[PDB]
RNA sequence: GAGUUUGGCGGCCAUAGCGGUAGGGCAACUCCUGUACCCAUCCCGAACACAGCAGAUAAGCCUGCCCGCGUUCCUUACUGUACUGAAGUGUGCGAGCCUUCGGGAACUCUGGAUCGCUGCCAAGCUCA
RNA sequence: CCUGGGGCGGGACGCCCUUGAAAAGAUAUCAAGGGCGCGCAAUGGUUGACUCAAGCGGGUCGGAAACUCGCUGAAGAGUGCAAGAGCAUAAGUCAGCCUGACGUUAUUCAGCAUAGCAGUGGAUGACGAGACGAAAGUCGGCUCUAGCGAACUUUUGAGCC
RNA sequence: GGGGAUCCCUCGCUCGCUUGUCAAACUCCAAACCCCCCGUCAUCCUAGAAAGUCGGAGUCCGGACUGCUGGGGUA
C-alpha cells in the first residue's frame, strides 16, 4: 500500500506470504543444510537448500510423485505418502553424500501426528541424522495407514502396499 | 516489589538447579574482640580518638535488599549481587 | 550537561534509511569472512546485539580471528589499533 | 461460483454489566444458540456504565453451518423474513436487533431474568475468500470478487426468500 | 527599541517554538489584502529587498499598513490585490546580572529574508500600476533593508 | 541436449507497491468437499489438522496491457544556478560579498521509460 | 569549589539522551531542550496464536459515551518512567510452561574519545547447571543507551589457611 | 461546536485541491571538505621504515589573523 516515499513495503516472499524471516534467520544461524518440508493439498516435497548470496542451492529433492515409480498408489497428500517422501528424500541424500540437516517447516503448523512430521520420521528411519523428539511422530498404525478403516474399504489395502513400497524402496537404495 | 519464598535456582553447591528459600540477612553485632575494638580500646585515651570519634556518615536514598538464598537439599546458603527496592515483600 | 554514554551523538548514525526500517536481509548474518579480509563497519540499528561502538562506524577494519558468531577486526582509529567484535550483520566485505 | 455464501453468522447481546445479568444472558443465548458463547469484555473504563479496563460486558458467538443456517432462518421468522435496504453493509453483510429472547422455543419467559435484546449480524462472503484467511500464501481479495448490496439481497430472497423494503 | 538591534543576520534560526517558551504574538492581522478572490489582474509588481536582513513583525505591519492606505485611497477598496509573502518565523529574543545566563528571553518574532526574495506582491490593472509603484515605495521606506520594486507581470501592459 | 509451464527455496528488497483491464489450468497449484481420525477453537473443522469423490479458473497464481497515484532511472531548461575546497594588496560603513582554478546539487520544468529483474532444484513436457 | 570580580541566586560539582558540533573522531560556556538517584514474580524468559492507533459503513432508549460485525490501515499504537534510536508472521497483545532477574571465569573494548578508579557494554567468549521449543534457536532480567561508590572497618555465606 | 418544541435556517474549527511562507533540537533529497581500507604514482627509508625500551624535562594564564552566517551577546 504504497502511500508515498515514506512507506516501507515488506520483501517479496512475505508480501507473497511465502516465508517467515525471523524463523529463516534462526535456521540460518545455524550453518546446516535445511531439509525443507512443503506439503500441498494432494502430495508432498522435501527439499535439501543450502545459503547462497545469490540465493538459495537445492542440493536433493523427493516429491510424492516418486512413489509411483516404487508401487505407491494411494493419495499422495495423506500420512502414508509423507512417511515415504520423507524415507525416499533421506535415502537419496544419504547416497548422494549429504547427511546432516534441521527441519525447516516454514509456516507451517506444528501439530503432532502432521504429514510434515510423517515425513520428519520417514527421513529420520532413511538412516539422515536430523535433531528432533519422538513424541511428535505419528502413531506407527497410521503411518501404515490406519486411517483407512474410517469410511474407504478400497483403502484397506493400504497396510499391506504400504509394506511393499517400504521394501521396494529400501531395496532401490540399499 | 515482591521476589518469591521460594523458587528453583542454580546451587553452587551442589552445582544443579533445586528449590531454594530466600532470607531476608539481618546484619549482626560487631564483635567487641575484633582486632578494630581492641585498636579502639587502646587508643581512647585523652583528647581526640582520631577515627574512632567519628560520628558515623547518611544514608542512601535506598537501600539494597539482602537477600540470602538456601539450598533445599544440602540446607546451604549463597548470596547473590542484590537489588534496591523501597519496598520488599515476599509472594508466598 | 552532556553525557559519556555509548550512544552518544548516534541518532542519524543508528538511523535506517526509510526503507529498510525493520527486519533486515538475513544473508548478511550468515556470512563468513576469512583471515586476513578486509570489511567494512556500517552498524545496523535494528540488530541491536553485537555493535560495535558507532565511532567506528564508517571505518574498515581487519579480520584477526572469530569468537564465536562474532568476528573479531583490527581497527585503525586515528593512531590506534583496536580490536572490535562485530556480528557479521553489522559486517560487510570490501570489494576490489 | 460467485454465489454469496453465508461465511458466518454472529449473535450478540451487549448487556453492559457483568454478574449474574451477564450469567442469565449468556445460558439464554447458549439455549437459543446450541453454541457456547463468549464474555465480551469493555475496553476503557467508564463511570457511566461504572466498568473498569478488560471487565466483561456482553456476549457473542458464531455460527457456521447448517446450525447457522437454521438460526438465521429463525431469526428471518422473528422478523418476519423482512430486512431493509439501510440494514446492509456496504460489502454485503447485514446486522438487526430483537427483543424478545421468548420468540425462539424451547426456552421460557422468567421474572428474575426479564427480557433480553440482541443484535444479529450475517457476514455474506463468497466461495474463496479463505485467501485472506489462511495462513500460508495469505493476500487480500480484489475488489472484484467482493459482494455487492444488490448482490447480497438478491442471494437473501433466492436462498431464504428475505424481501428487502 | 529601535530595528538596528534585531536587524543583522549573524546566527542560526530560532523557529522551533515547542523548545522555547512564551512568544508574543505577532502585530500583523492580514496577509492578503484588495480584492482577494480575483485573480485576473494583469499588471503585477513586486518588492523585493537587497540584503540579507531580519525583518521584525512591528516594521511588517507598517509597510502593510502604509501600502493598503496608499491602494486603498488610490485604486479604491477592490482595485487591488496585496500579498505579504513572507511570515514572521524566527523568534527574537533580548538579554534583559550582566551577562552572566545572558540566553535572552523571546520578545518578538521576524522574517529572515534573503537577497531577491520578494515580500510583498501587488496586482493592479494597466491604469494603477504607478499608484501601486508609488505606495510600494511607501511601504519600503519602512523596511530596514533597502529595497527595489520589479515587474513580474504586465512588462509590455506597462512599456 | 535447448527451451517452455508449474511447484519449492531464495537474492536484491517498490524498477517489485497501491489501482484498473483482458485471457489460462492437460499436468501442477489453487479455490473447493467433509470431520472416522492426529491436532484444534478464550465459541466456531473460520483457522490449524487430517482424509479427500466432484465442480471451478469466479478467486489465489500466471501471461498481456493501461501512466492512473507511488517509486526508480534518463533527457531539456533552470545551470555550472545554490553550495563549496584552495588561494587573493579584489571589494563593502557594516551584517557581508566578490575574482580565479577545482568540485557540484535539490526542487521544479520539456520529453520518455519504469505495472520487476534474477539464482538453485524438481516434476511434467516440447528434441534432434 | 565553580562563578564574565566577590557575594546573593544557582550547580552546567556524579550519571543518561537531542541540539550546539562546521555530513569520520574530538570540541568549550552560569549554552538550549531536558531527565535520573526508581518501579516491576511480572510490567521478566521461552513457545504458540494473533495484530495495533485512527477513520468509514452496519447493528435495539446498548445515543453521535460502551460492545460487536465488515472495509481501510508499515505502525500514524504499544514497548514502565527523559530524550533519541529499534521493532509488524515482532522487541507489541493474549495464552501454555517456566525463573537465564543462574554460580565461576577470560578477553577486548570504547568503559569514561581515555595514560588513569569503582563500575558498565558486551554476548558472539569459556566452564557447570537449566527454562521453553519438533528442532533451529532464545534467555547473564525489562528492545538499546541513566537508576550509582575507593581504601580501612564491621556484619553475612562456603570451605579452607 | 460560536449565535436567538419541528433543534424551522444563519456557521469557527476539522478533512482534501490549489496559492504564499518556515525550522538548532524536521528530512522524500543532498553536495564540496573530510575519514577508514585497497591499488597506484610520489616522497622518505639498510648512511636504518614502522615498532619497542629506558634517561632528562618544560607545559596545563595564552593571544592574534583568515574562514566556519561558528555559540552567547544590542554590540
Amino acid at each position: 500500500m504504497a502511500t508515498g516515499p515514506r512507506y516501507k513495503v515488506p520483501f517479496r516472499r512475505r508480501r507473497e506470504g511465502r516465508t517467515n524471516y525471523h524463523l529463516r534467520l534462526k535456521l540460518l544461524l545455524s550453518r546446516q543444510d535445511r531439509v525443507v518440508v512443503r506439503k500441498s493439498s494432494r502430495n508432498v516435497q522435501i527439499q535439501l537448500i543450502a545459503p547462497t548470496p545469490d540465493g538459495d542451492i537445492t542440493y536433493s529433492s523427493a516429491v510424492s510423485n516418486e512413489l509411483a515409480k516404487y508401487g505407491y498408489t494411494g493419495a499422495t497428500g495423506n500420512t502414508t505418502a509423507a512417511y515415504l517422501t520423507g524415507l525416499l528424500f533421506g535415502l537419496k541424500s544419504l547416497q548422494k553424500g549429504y547427511e546432516g540437516g534441521i527441519l525447516d517447516i516454514g509456516l507451517q503448523a506444528s501439530s503432532a501426528g502432521s504429514r510434515v512430521y510423517a515425513a520428519l520420521k520417514g527421513v529420520v528411519d532413511s538412516g539422515f541424522e536430523i535433531p528432533c523428539s519422538p513424541e511428535v511422530f505419528p502413531p506407527d498404525e497410521r503411518i501404515r495407514g490406519e486411517h483407512i478403516a474410517g469410511y474407504r474399504e478400497e483403502s484397506s489395502d493400504l497396510p499391506e502396499q504400504f509394506e511393499a513400497t517400504k521394501e521396494k524402496i529400501f531395496a532401490e537404495f540399499s | 516489589m515482591k521476589i518469591p519464598k521460594r523458587f528453583r535456582t542454580y546451587c553452587p553447591f551442589c552445582k544443579t538447579h533445586n528449590e531454594v528459600v530466600v532470607e531476608r540477612v539481618k546484619k549482626g553485632q560487631a564483635s567487641s574482640m575484633t582486632h578494630i575494638a581492641r585498636q579502639k580500646k587502646r587508643q581512647e585515651g585523652i583528647g581526640n580518638s582520631g577515627k574512632f570519634s567519628k560520628v558515623p556518615g547518611g544514608d542512601k536514598p535506598t537501600k539494597r535488599i539482602w537477600l540470602r538464598y538456601r539450598c533445599t537439599v544440602c540446607k546451604k546458603a549463597h548470596q547473590r549481587p542484590c537489588f534496591r527496592a523501597k519496598k520488599f515483600e515476599f509472594k508466598e | 550537561t552532556n553525557s559519556h554514554g555509548e550512544k552518544r551523538c548516534t541518532r542519524y548514525k543508528l538511523q535506517k534509511t526509510v526503507r529498510e526500517r525493520g527486519i533486515s536481509p538475513v544473508s548478511r548474518a550468515i556470512q563468513e569472512f576469512e583471515e586476513g579480509q578486509m570489511v567494512h563497519i556500517d552498524i545496523d540499528p535494528s540488530v541491536q546485539k553485537g555493535m560495535p561502538n558507532p565511532k567506528f562506524q564508517g571505518s574498515t577494519g581487519k579480520v584477526i580471528g572469530q569468537r564465536g558468531r562474532s568476528y573479531v577486526l583490527e581497527v585503525r582509529s586515528g593512531n590506534a589499533m583496536k580490536e572490535v567484535f562485530s556480528l557479521p550483520q553489522h559486517l560487510k566485505p570490501q570489494k576490489y | 461460483m460467485r454465489t454469496p455464501i453465508v461465511e458466518k453468522v454472529i449473535v450478540h447481546m451487549g448487556v453492559g454489566e457483568s454478574g449474574q445479568h451477564l450469567v442469565n444472558a449468556e445460558d439464554i443465548l447458549r439455549n437459543i444458540t446450541g453454541q457456547e458463547v463468549v464474555r465480551c469484555f469493555a475496553k476503557r473504563t467508564l463511570p457511566a456504565f461504572s466498568i473498569k479496563k478488560n471487565e466483561p460486558i456482553g456476549c457473542k458467538v458464531t455460527l457456521r453451518g447448517q446450525k447457522a443456517q437454521e438460526f438465521l432462518e429463525t431469526a428471518l421468522g422473528i422478523v418476519e423474513k423482512t430486512l431493509n435496504r439501510s440494514q446492509f453493509d456496504s460489502f454485503g453483510n447485514v446486522s438487526f436487533g430483537i427483543e424478545e429472547h421468548t420468540d425462539f422455543p424451547g426456552m421460557r419467559y422468567d421474572p428474575n431474568i426479564g427480557v433480553f435484546g440482541m443484535d444479529v449480524t450475517v457476514v455474506l462472503k463468497r466461495p474463496g475468500e479463505r485467501i485472506c484467511k489462511r495462513r500460508i500464501a495469505a493476500r487480500k481479495i480484489p475488489a472484484g470478487h467482493r459482494v455487492t448490496v444488490d448482490d447480497a439481497i438478491a442471494f437473501l430472497n433466492e436462498s431464504y426468500g428475505v424481501e428487502v423494503m | 527599541k529601535p530595528g538596528s538591534m534585531y536587524r543583522n543576520v549573524r546566527q542560526r534560526s530560532f523557529t522551533r517554538r515547542k523548545y522555547m517558551g512564551g512568544v508574543p504574538g505577532s502585530q500583523v492581522i492580514h496577509y492578503d489584502m484588495g480584492d482577494k478572490a480575483n485573480t485576473s489582474f494583469p499588471v503585477k509588481i513586486s518588492l523585493i529587498v537587497e540584503e540579507k536582513c531580519q525583518i521584525r513583525h512591528t516594521a511588517l505591519e507598517a509597510a502593510r499598513i502604509t501600502a493598503n492606505r496608499h491602494l486603498v485611497a488610490d485604486t479604491g477598496k477592490m482595485g487591488f490585490y496585496m500579498k505579504l509573502r513572507v511570515y514572521p518565523h524566527e523568534v527574537i529574543r533580548e538579554n534583559k546580572s550582566g551577562m552572566r545566563r545572558a540566553f535572552g528571553k523571546n520578545v518578538g518574532t521576524a522574517a529572515r529574508v534573503k537577497p531577491m526574495q520578494k515580500i510583498f506582491t501587488v496586482a493592479v490593472e494597466k491604469q494603477n500600476f504607478k499608484a501601486a509603484k508609488e505606495a510600494l515605495w511607501h511601504a519600503g521606506q519602512k523596511l530596514p533593508t533597502p529595497c527595489r520594486i520589479v515587474v513580474d507581470e504586465g512588462a509590455e501592459l506597462v512599456q
